[PDB]
Formats: structure tokens, sequence, C-alpha cells
RNA sequence: ACGAGACUCUGGCAUGCUAACUAGUUACGCGACCGGUCGGCGUAACUUCUUAGAGGGACAAGUGGCGUU
């Protein structure tokens, strides 16, 4: 019983392997309350705080995350965890439990289940960036 | 004079030198029967409430 | 701006006028029909044409459209236009008639008509709009 | 379509008074398989198949084969 | 005498309910296919809150699911899709057991033979294909077939004279012999394209309908037209009642049941509260399936709900 | 049970302005653990009214070039000064912030003349959204230039600015600027 | 008819297809530390993650208003 459902933000992507277990959540081998910025720790705890420890009690989740930026690896981890729990519940429990957890998560935050499509825009010549232009003089 | 509120009932148009004011129709929250036109400065939409410190001028039509 | 170009609109009009029977209100069936009966070298153009075909199907559903002309539809349209009341509106028991037209009818030799009812004429000769 | 429907050439001509530049552009006709022109049609060209003339069956006829 | 009333509505689909499948082995089990690329296996609680709830969701199709049918035993499901492939699903685990590849266009219909040994697939490729349960295509009727899309293919429930009946957008009803897969009978008479054909439970009649709105009944053993019932709209689906001598047709946004004896309308199932929002077209009935016992009829609609009607006598 | 940071509830916060009730988002769907949500509130007009007020303040804190994009620093600067507003007043910091927003938003101000003109100014009313925007901008600016070239840290200047604005005191930069704008609008009536 | 659009490249989606020791992931063995952590070793599954092909997907298509409707 496993799902491996993943989530992304910008270039960061995290894959969460969720199997039948006893409530372990690790990210890159470290426990959840140890990820780097620790200012957005609540951003990581939002899924388990919203759904409760009882719903995660029957699964072990191990997240491998790689890609760009601390604040994207966060939001990628939380998307992966939410989608992993949703998929595991859908495949191995029933549709009703999946419906309620999905409703809670989506009501709190759509980005917990649906990825943000925004990506960096290209630079065009004549300016330092995508839309800025070099100073014009007369 | 007291301060009184008025709910926006319909957005009339854009006025100003650079089109910076929205000229709007407002009906008074208490009376509910008397309405006027005023220019409001900022983004305005249906149903929001403007507090008028002065409450008896009328904006010029168009 | 979602304004369709003449390519999309003329293609949709021709497709509708030619294959009105096969089409309906469903975009996802209409696009398959278009890709089967036509040669549209792009998928986006096919989707635009199918969307306008769906819009026009809805339009013809509640009446006619100036661009389309379906041969079979005109027969049903004139069938609706073939409405005939039970009693002709021109068959009246009594018709009012002014004294002047009564005199004209008398001069016509039709002064023996019975249905005519000679109404009173107007009094004031005020039939012109005031000037100013 | 300009990259496969029009063929372009630019050349110089050395004359007495100087150089004349000549540019030649040819818009190829649409050729289905046979090399006189491109195989792909122009992207904005839509061709609608002419419907064949059918006769609506007046009565239900069953054909046994 | 016997009227049908609305008992419940099943929610959970995000797209049009395109097919409803029931089996005479699990009276509390329903399969609904939908344009959300998913098949919902329901659980019939028959409680106050809702008649049934989604129990499982079969996923794996990359486009619309056009038809779903349940095996003789309620353990396997067959689905066709606009992605061109067919899928055989194990209903216990909910995973695809087998994949059927070979159709180059959208798969419009699918059928499982009684013996659950053969599979018929009719596609927009103007093609009818035969398959085993292992996913191998045996025969392909490319010639002497419909010149247009094939909209519905159905087996005959008769142990003798195995026939498969098919309809197309060429306005023809074709009867093929399963033994050799050649055209045995051809039926003309429909004015517009055909959507569905239904074979009687005893294998004696076959009803067809479509754009023209006329439901035509053809004798299957002798091969002749019998009777043309009048429907007031496009016939999206047809089904015979398993026990009563009835025929039900999804006529536009309503369903009509006719007694095949009196040849008259028995019931007009229409559920729609009319209000100021009447400027939009009502949802259209798409799929029809009778219960195993025959006292319940499930109807799919464009508003992605499955409505259940019960024979309430009265 | 969605207290901000992990300590500040929202169930007790009362906007009590009616006019700005629809434009200050703090209460039930806008109760979040952190003032950091990525978010796409600038995509369509008026959506920023769905953004929580604490996140709007946090975004407005990243200003004057050297602090552009440093949102983690600003969420820290809000977490502190909420911890300080609670110590100074004893009230919920969210309530203090909401009261400051109410008090620091101008109700009238002057534009260029009416339909047209190039000489003087004409008084007009302020949209509720523009009221909230201007209130946040003024509070942030007052804090920013109170902390500049001073041993008083940010998250102390901002806390005192919010407290004064909630009190309506004239020791607040935002209140002074609001009064100035309102008086000029009065003179150009 | 040219130009605009269409077009090509590109960004987002696919637990559907094709398939990988110059990408991996699970699983299982063997080890090192206190069931856990192993960019420690090795070989089955397979393709979610990675690559890159084919196809799909969005059309103002659905609903409600405003419009000559």
């Amino acid at each position: 019983q496993s799902v491996q459902v993943f989530g992304r933000k910008k270039t960061a992507t995290a894959v969460a392997h969720c199997k039948r277990g006893n409530g372990l959540i690790k990210v890159n081998g470290r426990p959840l309350e140890m990820i780097e910025p620790r200012t957005l720790q609540y951003k990581l705890l939002e899924p388990v705080l919203l759904l409760g420890k009882e719903r995660f009690a029957g699964v072990d989740i191990r997240v491998r995350v790689k890609g760009g930026g601390h604040v994207a690896q966060i939001y990628a981890i939380r998307q992966s965890i939410s989608k992993a729990l949703v998929a595991y519940y859908q495949k191995y429990v029933d549709e009703a439990s999946k419906k309620e957890i999905k409703d809670i998560l989506i009501q709190y935050d759509r980005t917990l289940l649906v990825a943000d499509p925004r990506r960096c825009e290209s630079k065009k010549f004549g300016g330092p960036g995508a839309r800025a232009r070099y100073q014009k003089s007369y | 004079q007291p301060i009184k509120l008025a709910r926006v009932t319909k957005v009339l148009g854009r006025t100003g030198s650079q089109g910076q004011c929205t000229q709007v129709r407002v009906e008074f929250m208490d009376d509910t029967s008397r309405s006027i036109i005023r220019n409001v400065k900022g983004p305005v939409r249906e149903g929001d409430v403007l507090t008028l410190l002065e409450s008896e001028r009328e904006a010029r039509r168009l | 701006g979602r304004v369709r170009t003449k390519t999309v609109k003329k293609a949709a009009r021709v497709i509708i006028e030619k294959y009105y029977t096969r089409l309906g209100n469903d975009f996802h069936t209409n696009k398959r029909v278009c890709e089967e009966i036509a040669i549209i070298p792009s998928k986006k153009l096919r989707n635009k044409i199918a969307g306008y075909v769906t819009h026009l199907m809805k339009r013809i559903q509640r009446g006619p459209v100036r661009g389309i002309s379906i041969k079979l539809q005109e027969e049903e349209r004139e069938r609706r236009d073939n409405y005939v009341p039970e009693v002709s509106a021109l068959d009246q028991e009594i018709i009012e008639v002014d004294p002047d037209t009564k005199e004209m009818l008398k001069l016509l030799d039709f002064g023996s008509l019975s249905n005519l009812q000679v109404t009173q004429p107007t009094v004031g000769m005020n039939f012109k709009t005031p000037r100013g | 379509p300009v990259n496969y429907y029009v063929d372009t050439a630019v050349r110089h001509v050395l004359l007495r008074q100087g150089v004349l530049g000549i540019k030649v552009k040819i818009m190829l006709p649409w050729d289905p398989t046979g090399k006189i022109g491109p195989k792909k049609p122009l992207p904005d060209h839509v061709s609608i198949v002419e419907p064949k003339d059918e006769i609506l069956p007046t009565t239900p006829i069953s054909e046994q084969k | 005498t016997e009227q049908m009333t609305l008992r419940g509505t099943l929610k959970g689909h995000n797209g049009w309910v395109t097919q409803i499948a029931t089996t005479p082995q699990f009276p509390d089990m329903i399969l609904s296919a939908s344009r959300d690329k998913t098949i919902i296996m329901w659980k019939l609680t028959r409680d106050e809150t809702n008649y049934g709830i989604p129990q499982r969701a079969l996923r794996g199709h990359s486009h619309f699911v056009s038809d779903v049918v349940i095996s003789s035993d309620g353990q396997f499901a067959l689905s066709g899709s606009w992605d061109g492939t067919l899928r055989l699903w194990d209903l216990t685990t909910g995973t695809t057991t087998r994949r059927f590849v070979g159709h180059t266009k959208d798969v419009l219909s699918v059928a499982f033979s009684s013996d659950n040994r053969q599979i018929v697939s009719g596609s927009r490729d103007k093609t009818i294909k035969l398959w085993n349960t292992l996913g191998v295509c045996k025969y392909t009727v490319q010639d002497e077939s419909h010149s247009e899309w094939v909209s519905c293919v159905r087996f005959s429930p008769n142990s003798s004279n195995p026939i498969i009946v098919s309809c197309g957008w060429d306005k023809l009803v074709k009867v093929w012999n399963l033994a050799n897969c050649k055209l045995k009978t051809n039926h003309i008479g429909h004015t517009g394209y055909l959507n569905t054909v239904t074979v009687s439970p005893d294998g004696s009649l076959c009803a067809s309908g479509g754009k023209d709105g006329q439901a035509m009944l053809w004798d299957l053993n002798e091969g002749k037209h019998l009777y043309t019932l009048d429907g007031g709209d496009i016939i999206n689906a047809l089904c015979f009642s398993p026990n009563r001598y009835w025929l039900c047709a999804a006529t536009g946004p309503s369903i009509k049941i006719w007694d095949l004896e009196g040849k008259i309308i028995v019931d007009e199932l229409k559920q729609e509260v009319i209000s100021t929002s009447s400027k939009a077209e009502p949802p259209q009935c798409t799929s029809l399936a009778w219960s195993a016992d025959g006292q319940t009829l499930f109807a799919g609609y464009t508003d992605n709900l499955v409505r259940v009607w019960q024979v309430t006598i009265g | 049970d969605i207290k901000l940071f992990g300590k500040w509830s929202t169930d007790d916060v009362q906007i009590n302005d009616i006019s700005l009730q629809d434009y200050i988002a703090v209460k039930e769907k806008y109760a979040k653990y952190l003032p950091h949500s990525a978010g796409r509130y600038a995509a369509k007009r008026f959506r920023k009214a769905q953004c929580p007020i604490v996140e709007r303040l946090t975004n407005s804190m990243m200003m004057h070039g050297r602090n552009n994009g440093k949102k983690l620093m600003t969420v820290r600067i809000v977490k502190h000064a909420f911890e300080i507003i609670h110590l100074l007043t004893g009230e919920n910091p969210l309530q203090v912030l909401v009261n400051a927003i109410i008090n620091s938003g101008p109700r009238e101000d002057s534009t260029r003349i009416g339909r047209a003109g190039t000489v003087r100014r004409q008084a007009v009313d302020v949209s509720p959204l523009r009221r909230v925007n201007q209130a946040i901008w003024l509070l942030c600016t007052g804090a920013r230039e109170a902390a500049f070239r001073n041993i008083k840290t940010i998250a102390e200047c901002l806390a005192d600015e919010l407290i004064n604005a909630a009190k309506g005191s004239s020791n607040s930069y935002a209140i002074k600027k609001k009064d100035e704008l309102e008086r000029v609008a009065k003179s150009n009536r």
C-alpha cells in the first residue's frame, strides 16, 4: 500500500511516499519540525493541523524534495503531503473520507492540492529583466 | 454636521483630468429613500459603503 | 478580446449550412464532426470553429441567422408562416365608412352595400402639426 | 509558412557604374506529394468536404444478406 | 395503475453521466461512467440523507468514458473511452486488469458477451472489433461496415443464433452473425443518425433511435420492421424493462415509457422545477439502466447527477 | 483554533466600522497561521480584499529597495510587535491593528479640479479599499521613518505606531497625515 | 488579396501510451551506527519523480447579467 503523489512550486518538486505505517512524517530523512526556515514551520504543519493526527496515524510519509529555493521546497512539501494523503485515502479507504479531507484542505487553501502554475519569465534584450528597460536619455 | 454613510447603488462613470475619480450614485443607509451623485476617489464597486462627512452636495452630472 | 476572425466565422457558417443535420449543442461532438468533415490544419483553429458552430447552433435554435441559409429549414419556416385564422380579418359584419367614401362608392355603382355604416365626419379641420 | 511556401534568392550584378541588387521571391503552389511545392496546406486555409447527395428513406426497408 | 416517481439523486460526478451499468448480482452496486474521465462505483445505502454515495472511483482514462458494462459476476467492469482504448477493471481492487488497444479513433461503445468470453467494440473509426478477455483483437469489420461513426454495439442474449446488432451515423441498423462476423441483415428507415440500439432480454426485438426521434422496433429472428413509436426529441438511450413489457427512451430532457402491448405511453418521467432561470436549456437525459429486480430505473443527465426512479404503483 | 503565529485568536476581533467590514479580512475564512501564503491576489481587481490584513501589512513592510522581497524578515517583524502590542496594551494585537486601520484611513481628500481643471483641487470621498490601502501605507511609512537612524528597533516603532493609531493619538504619523489630508479636503470643499 | 489573426518556438496539465545501467524510484538482501538514518554496497520490480516522443487538453465552451439581445 503506497501512493507516491508529489507536488511542485516554481522549480522545487517534492515526492511523498505514503505507506501503511504508524504516523511517521519525515522530509529528506529529518522530522517535520526541523525544516530550515522554521518561520514557515506552520506552513508545513497546516495539513496535519487541519486534518488531525488521527488521520495520519495509519500511514508513514517520507518526502524527498529537490529543486529551487527554501520557500518553494516549502509549499512543495506541504502540497506533496496533502495530495499523498488524499490519494492514499482514495485508493485504500473509501471515497467519502477522501471527499471530507479534500473539502477541508481545499476550503483552507487551494494551493494545498492544485499546483501554482507561475514560472519565471524570460529576459528580453534592452533591459535588465523581463519588462524593465534600460534608462533612456535625450 | 454629523457623519453619515451611503451605499453605492450603481457606478455612473469616470471623471477627472486623468480619469481618476469614479462618479457614482449613493443612497443613504438610514433614510434609504434619498440618493445623490458623488465622486469617489479610489476603486469602487457595487454595494460598498462610503462615509460622507459632508452629505448634501451633488456631483455634476457627466 | 475574444473576437473571432472572418476565417473562423465563414468556415463555421459553411460547415453549418452544409452539415446542419449532424450538428448539435455539444462542443465536444461538434469538434469531432468538424475534424471529420473538414480539413483544418490546426487544432486551435478547429476548436475556434467548433465553438462558433456551437454558438450559432444555439442562435438558430431560437430563430433565424442572417448568415446561414439551410434549404430544409426554410420549408419548415414557411410552414410556420402558413398560419391561417379561422375567420378572415377582412370579413366584418359592419364596417364604418365616411360620407365621402360613401359618395365615391355610390359613384362606383356600389351604393347598395349594406354592411357600410356611415359614421359622422370630423368637425375641426386640425390635422396639421403646428410650425415652430 | 514563409519558411516553406516562398523561396527567396538575393544576388549581385557587377555593372559598369556599380552593383545592382536583385531579389527574387517565388510563392510555391500547394503540392500534395510530388515536389512542385509544399505538402502542407496554408494554416489558415479550411477546406470543407462537399456532402454527398442522399435520399431519405420514405418507408422502413429491411435488406437481408 | 403503475407510476414511477423520483426517489433520489446521486452526486459525485464532475461531468455528464454518459453510461449507467447495473448487474443482477449486487442489488446495492451501480457503475456510472462520466465525461470526467472517471467511473464511479456507488454504494446504495437507501438512507434518508442520500440514496447512494460514491464508494470507489476507477481512474486511468485520459478522455471521456463513453460506455461501461459489468460482467456476469459483479467482479469485472469494461469501459470504452474517447482516448481510443478499452479497459477491463477488477472491481475489488479498483485497478485496470487489462488494456485493449487498436482503435485509432474514439471508442463509442462496448459490450461483453453473455458467456463473458467475447468483447465487441464500436468506434468512431467506423470499425467494429472483437476481442477476447486477454486483450487480443480477433476480427475487425473494416469493410461492409458503417460508412460513418459506429455509435452503439450490442450482443444478443439468445443462446441460439448469436447476433451482434450495431448502429451508426449512416442511419443504418446492421445485424451480424457472431459465428463468422459477416453482415446478416441490414435495416434502413431512420431519417437521422442513430445513437443507441437495445436488444430485448429474450432476443426477439431490437429498438433503435437517434436524431429523428422515432424509436423503430425490428424483429431479430425474422428480420423486418415492426413498429415506429414517436419520441418528441432526440433519443439518447433506450432500454427494455427486464420483467415488464416496457420500453424506456431517454427523449431529450425527459424519459418516456411505452407499453409494447398497448403501444401507448405508460409514463412520462420529467423532473425539473421551472423558475425565472428557464432561459437555459434543461439537462438532457443521457443514459438509462433498469435495476436487476426491475423496480428501479437509473437515469444519467447533463447536470452530472444520477436520478433514481422507482415503480411506486399508486 | 487557527490562532495567528500560534497565539492570537480572531474570534474576538470586532471591526465595528460597517464601511470597512467587507475590506478587512481577519475573521473566519481569513484566519491563518502565518502572514505568508504566496497567493495571487493581484491577478484580478479587488481580490486583495480577500487577502488577510496581516499579510497586507507584511507585504507593505518590504520597502525602500534594500528590503524588497524579504518577506520572512517582515513576518518576523510582525510577530514581534504583536508580542509587544500585547505587552503594552494587554489587548489582542489583531484588534489593535484593526482599530489602527479604521482610524488611519482618510475619508475625504482632494483631486485635480472636478471634471477638469489645472489650478486648484476639489474634494471627493474615498473608496473603502483605498481607505484600507492608504491606512496600511501610512502606518508602515510612520514605522519605517521612526526606526531610521535610531537605536529603537523596528517591531518597536511599528508597535507604538499601531498603538497610537488605535488610540487615535496625534503622536502617530498616520493620524497626522490623515488629519492633514482631511483638512485640505475641507478647505477645498 | 497583403498586413492583423492564423502560424512556429516556448510555459504551465496527463499516476493515461511508448521506455530507459549515460535517469531514477520502490522492494529485497549484505553491511555501518543508535524500528530509525544511510548520495553505504548489490540485484529484482516498475516509470511517480528525470528525460523526450506521439496523442489529448480551452473553445468565451457552461451558468447569470449587460448589449440591436
